[PDB]
């Protein structure tokens, strides 16, 4: 299963990269949200609304990355 | 208070804490400052200079 | 044959890198949107407008890479 | 044989790198553009003009690399 062992490295590369990307993107965005809140606590719910509004875009690729990596890990492999 | 050349009136008026001005926050959204270094340090000296200016007036 | 063993890795990389790129790019771009909003709320509609205008140009190459990666992982492989 | 697949590995590395480059570069650029707008929304169109002028310069090299990805995947093949 030389063919198979490369697949369990492929899923690893895909989802490790997706992990770093998504994690750091959300970290940055949430950090800016946190300082915005600390400036204006009585805006906190609207800024949470906006944080969730945009955060959905940071996941656009990294989830697709899981979508294919895990698929290969469990439907192709 | 030098109201008019024929009439002056003693007034006791508060200057701390700062009286609520006849101003509206709505106009503020148009623009904001580049604070150097930062607003918390500037606001202090602004209020001190303002109180001094009112005692002088 | 040997083709099955390399393509599922090549696509893996080709898409994990685009994941990193789009994730970090959008995280950074949205951070300034949040700080600007917390600075001057009620300009939020205008910030959101031109944010989405710009953001559309950030996705170009990452999404091209995702598309070509899939075009390989299935239609080529 | 390898004279097929390693071409795809080369295409993957080239386009992945080009994607990370273009995405993160335009993310930084757009972020500074956003805060510049937030401090005075009445300049927005002029800033946007210069933003495009520069975002053109950003893309020159990535868009070479992306096209060479296709030249590899469909002329060297």
């Amino acid at each position: 299963n030389l063919n198979m062992d490369l697949l369990y490295m492929a899923a690893a590369v895909m989802m490790g990269l997706a992990a770093i990307g998504a994690a750091i993107g959300i970290g940055i965005l949430g950090g800016k949200f946190l300082e915005g809140a600390a400036r204006q606590p009585d805006l906190i719910p609207l800024l949470r609304t906006q944080f969730f509004i945009v955060m959905g875009l940071v996941d656009a690729i990294p989830m697709i990355a899981v979508g294919l990596g895990l698929y290969v890990m469990f439907a192709v492999a | 208070k030098f109201i008019n050349t024929m009439s002056q009136v003693p007034t006791i008026s508060q200057l701390l804490p700062l009286p609520a001005s006849d101003d509206d926050d709505l106009k503020h959204k148009s623009w904001d400052y580049l604070y150097e270094p930062d607003p918390k340090a500037l606001l202090d000296t602004l209020l001190r200079r303002y109180v001094e200016s009112q005692v002088y007036q």
